[PDB]
């Protein structure tokens, strides 16, 4: 009966471990069905999504919940709204987010995939050599598929912190990274971005047993990331070999401002920086995305006048809906958790 | 009266970004919310200052407010409102004692210093009560502070003065004396 | 300060628009759509015809049915937008519909209506219901003769009969290039500043041999009560209106012949009331007492009858919301207009 999946989330929504997040994307299929024209809220919604602005889209869902009440329930609104004054989030256990980005990295990047023209990366060789010949890429002469086009973009980590800090000096942001100087260690696991390695994937979503390291945070470095920001999903840092990406490009944009389409070739790189990434585990969208979204940085794209698409794609509701399910039934299973953990004590 | 604002479009997010302003300055009860809310004009609009003088507009919502009163289902509840309360009552009453509290219902609170809340109350009760009843909603033009003028005036009374509970009986008795002297 | 209501009749050709309550129409413009074979996507009416020479036209209301709504969104778009200057959201909207139109159509309006233009309220109306008001007439039969099809309606106390509805597709698009096998747009206007209709015909050409006072003139409306003239299977407009009134039961034909309006633009020909008269008392009952009226306002009063009706009191009360769209879907239109 559909009254079983209704009851669900008045039992998934009571769990100690929802956030802002699980919320938004639970209540969301909760409206998508307790209804069955309000296409666009879904993708209002979602766009703020993308973006962390799960703090005003709370809101407008139980906004929306409110003024279309009548097609809904007490219950629901009941629920919804004792739940969210109640709400913060904790980047270690904001995992929903992170099966979304990890998706979304593995959509980013069959769209570069459909975007042919690999020369962009090509030429953005001639502009590396220049930054640190003693370091110096002497590699395929034509980068032919992105796999080739994404190593080598991952190599920027050999421009030392030498040639960069001229940049990273005048940013305000990277000196309130929080990443601790304490070497926890590998731990192995199944998936990337969600680093956690207790995380219930679905085994379609399970990539080989690869380890994957342990960051702490630490909390005390005032002003920390984390604390600023704490809806992305887990931040010891800020994007530092960024700021290398951009020597490369400084170098660029200055001898193809010439060209005409430099518009689309720096977004067909900033945002296959982005997606890799995300899907090797290095860092978070908006790890990454707030240091180039910087005062200092973002001249450089002013005077040339470009302007860029962080990766952002308006259709990113396949994602969405992938990680409606995870809420839900990791939500469950972890209800009962304590179900058995109440029982069991009634044996003892 | 900050959440139908802010989907107007005028925001007001932190402690104070003036609404109580609002509330008091420019609201008012209809008699129809019906009939306010088809009045096309942009007549019932009142405009007002920000601190630098950044003037933005309100209307629609000047009716709205005051109503959650009478009509809480706004909010998100389910008690009726302030016209039907006061029925409920004069109805959980005596028969012989209901000719008199009807002919004397007095607005207090300085949540019926809007304009209009006297004649709503007047048509929702002369609409629910017996026909044959004769209404008087009065409201003191110093309802804002009429909680203590009331007490101004018992204590203006040369015969308070018996009503007065002592220290002298307190220290015997202790709190419970209220019970006895005070009802 | 209530906001006027917008009255749009769209007519096979020609388009004519306007107010609540006006004299006479306001806009009226061809509504036709073209694109070249000021870059625009659509270039709607008038401009078309500026370059009727680069453009590719098409034209939407073919036959009174609609056959392209994304031209008719245009042909609107560009009503309330560039040639009534009115925010169509702030203002109430008639709408006139042939005699004959599938539900869809009807449907479709609606959607164009409440989610593209945004509009406060709509109403569908037909056309030659909507004519017989402007006479004052609500029992009655109105023939009318556009720029596409010609269709003769009976109505009783109000309502159309839908049994008896017949529809022709003879109009002045058809007398027009006719015109030019006779006289071998230049056209479509000759036939409107020279021609009329014949009370005896063989007797009107035989003045036509006798005198050179020029034998177009007669022979060009001669087509509508003769088709043969352009191979049509089809009869006169005299006996259309004979045989619709022929399927009305008796109780309804004594007024439905005492009350025969003529509406419409092909109807202003000089002379046809006269014609008819003679045709259709001569073969109906000799008993009968017929009464042809051709208002001289014919070509635009269907238009005239929206003004009116949009000016009422009482056409206030079916006037379509927003709300009921929004709580029907597009099926609201029949439960509110028949």
């Amino acid at each position: 009966s559909y009254q079983k999946i209704e009851l669900s989330i008045s039992l998934s929504l009571d769990s100690p471990k929802l956030d802002e997040s699980d919320f938004i994307l639970l209540s969301v299929k909760y409206l998508e069905k307790s209804l069955g024209e309000f296409s666009g809220f879904f993708e209002d919604i979602e766009k703020l999504y993308f973006k962390q602005n799960y703090k005003e889209a709370i809101e407008k869902i139980l906004d929306f919940c409110k003024k279309n009440e009548s097609l809904l329930s007490e219950q629901v609104v009941q629920r919804l709204a004792e739940v969210a004054p109640r709400l913060k989030s904790n980047p270690k256990d904001n995992e929903s987010r992170r099966l979304y980005e990890t998706l979304y990295a593995d959509h980013l990047e069959s769209v570069i995939k459909q975007e042919s023209d690999l020369s962009v990366f090509n030429e953005l060789r001639d502009s590396y050599n220049a930054v640190k010949p003693e370091y110096a890429v002497t590699h395929e002469t034509e980068i032919k598929t992105l796999d080739e086009a994404k190593q080598f973009i991952l190599s920027f980590v050999m421009l030392n912190d030498n040639v960069e800090l001229p940049l990273k000096a005048q940013s305000e942001r990277y000196p309130k990274k929080d990443r601790s100087r304490e070497e926890l260690g590998n731990t192995p696991s199944a998936n990337p971005g969600i680093m956690k390695p207790n995380s219930p994937n679905f085994t379609d979503n399970l990539v080989p047993v690869r380890d994957v390291p342990k960051i702490a945070i630490n909390e005390k470095v005032a002003g920390g990331y984390s604390k600023t920001k704490p809806t992305t999903p887990f931040v010891a840092s800020l994007s530092g070999t960024t700021y290398s990406l951009m020597v490369v490009l400084t170098d660029y944009i200055e001898k193809h401002k010439t060209d005409k389409d430099i518009e689309k070739k720096v977004n067909q790189i900033i945002n296959l920086w982005i997606s890799s990434y995300i899907k090797e585990g290095y860092h978070s969208y908006s790890e990454v995305v707030d240091v180039l979204t910087e005062p200092f940085l973002q001249s450089i794209f002013d005077k040339a006048n470009i302007k860029l698409n962080y990766g952002v794609l308006d259709d990113t509701h396949a994602e969405f809906r992938k990680a409606q399910d995870y809420v839900f039934g990791l939500t469950i299973q972890s209800a009962m958790h304590h179900e058995l953990q109440e029982r069991f004590k009634n044996k003892e | 009266l900050m959440k139908i604002l802010t989907e107007r479009g005028y925001s007001f997010t932190t402690t104070a970004e003036i609404v109580r302003d609002i509330k008091e300055k420019l609201c008012y009860v209809a008699l129809d919310f019906e009939q306010e809310m088809a009045t096309s004009s942009s007549s019932l609009e009142k405009s007002y200052e920000l601190p630098d003088g950044q003037v933005i507009t309100i209307g629609n919502e000047r009716f709205r407010c005051p109503e959650a009163l009478f009509q809480p289902s706004f909010l998100g509840m389910e008690s009726c409102g302030i016209h039907e309360t006061t029925f409920n009552s004069i109805m959980k009453c005596d028969v012989d004692i209901r000719k008199d509290l009807y002919a004397n219902t007095v607005l207090s609170g300085g949540t019926t210093m809007y304009p209009g809340i006297a004649d709503r109350m007047q048509k929702e009760i002369t609409a629910l009560a017996p026909s044959t009843m004769k209404i008087k909603i009065i409201a003191p033009p110093e309802r804002k502070y009429s909680v203590w003028i009331g007490g101004s005036i018992l204590a203006s009374l040369s015969t308070f003065q018996q009503m007065w509970i002592s220290k002298q009986e307190y220290d015997e008795s202790g709190p419970s004396i209220v019970h006895r002297k005070c009802f | 300060e209530e906001i006027a209501a917008l009255v749009i009749d769209n007519g096979s050709g020609m388009c004519k628009a306007g107010f609540a309550g006006d004299d006479a129409p306001r806009a009226v413009f061809p509504s036709i759509v073209g694109r070249p074979r000021g870059q625009k996507d659509s270039y709607v009416g008038d401009e078309a015809q500026s370059k009727r020479g680069i453009l590719t036209l098409k034209y939407p209301i073919e036959h009174g049915i609609v056959t392209n709504w994304d031209d008719m969104e245009k042909i609107w778009h560009h009503t309330f937008y560039n040639e009534l200057r009115v925010a169509p959201e702030e203002h109430p909207v008639l709408l006139t519909e042939a005699p004959l139109n599938p539900k869809a159509n009807r449907e479709k309006m609606t959607q164009i209506m409440f989610e593209t233009f945004n509009t406060p309220a709509m109403y569908v109306a037909i056309q030659a219901v909507l004519s017989l008001y402007a006479s004052g007439r609500t029992t009655g039969i109105v023939m009318d003769s556009g720029d596409g099809v010609t269709h003769t309606v009976p109505i009783y106390e109000g309502y159309a009969l839908p049994h008896a509805i017949l529809r022709l597709d003879l109009a002045g698009r058809d007398l027009t290039d006719y015109l030019m096998k006779i006289l071998t747009e230049i056209v479509r206007d000759i036939k409107e500043k020279l021609c009329y209709v014949a009370l005896d015909f063989e007797q009107e050409m035989a003045t036509a041999a006798s005198s050179s006072s020029l034998n177009e003139r007669f022979r060009c409306p001669e087509a509508l009560f003769q088709p043969s003239f352009l191979g049509m299977e089809s009869c006169g407009i005299h006996e259309t209106t004979f045989n619709s009134i022929m399927k009305c039961d008796v109780d309804i034909r004594k007024d439905l012949y005492a009350n025969t309006v003529l509406s419409g633009g092909t109807t202003m020909y000089p002379g046809i009331a006269d014609r008819m008269q003679k045709e259709i008392t001569a073969l109906a009952p000799s008993t009968m007492k017929i009464k042809i009226i051709a208002p001289p306002e014919r070509k635009y009063s269907v238009w005239i009858g929206g003004s009116i009706l949009a000016s009422l009191s009482t056409f206030q009360q079916m006037w379509i919301s927003k709300q009921e769209y929004d709580e029907s879907g597009p099926s609201i239109v029949h439960r509110k207009c028949f």
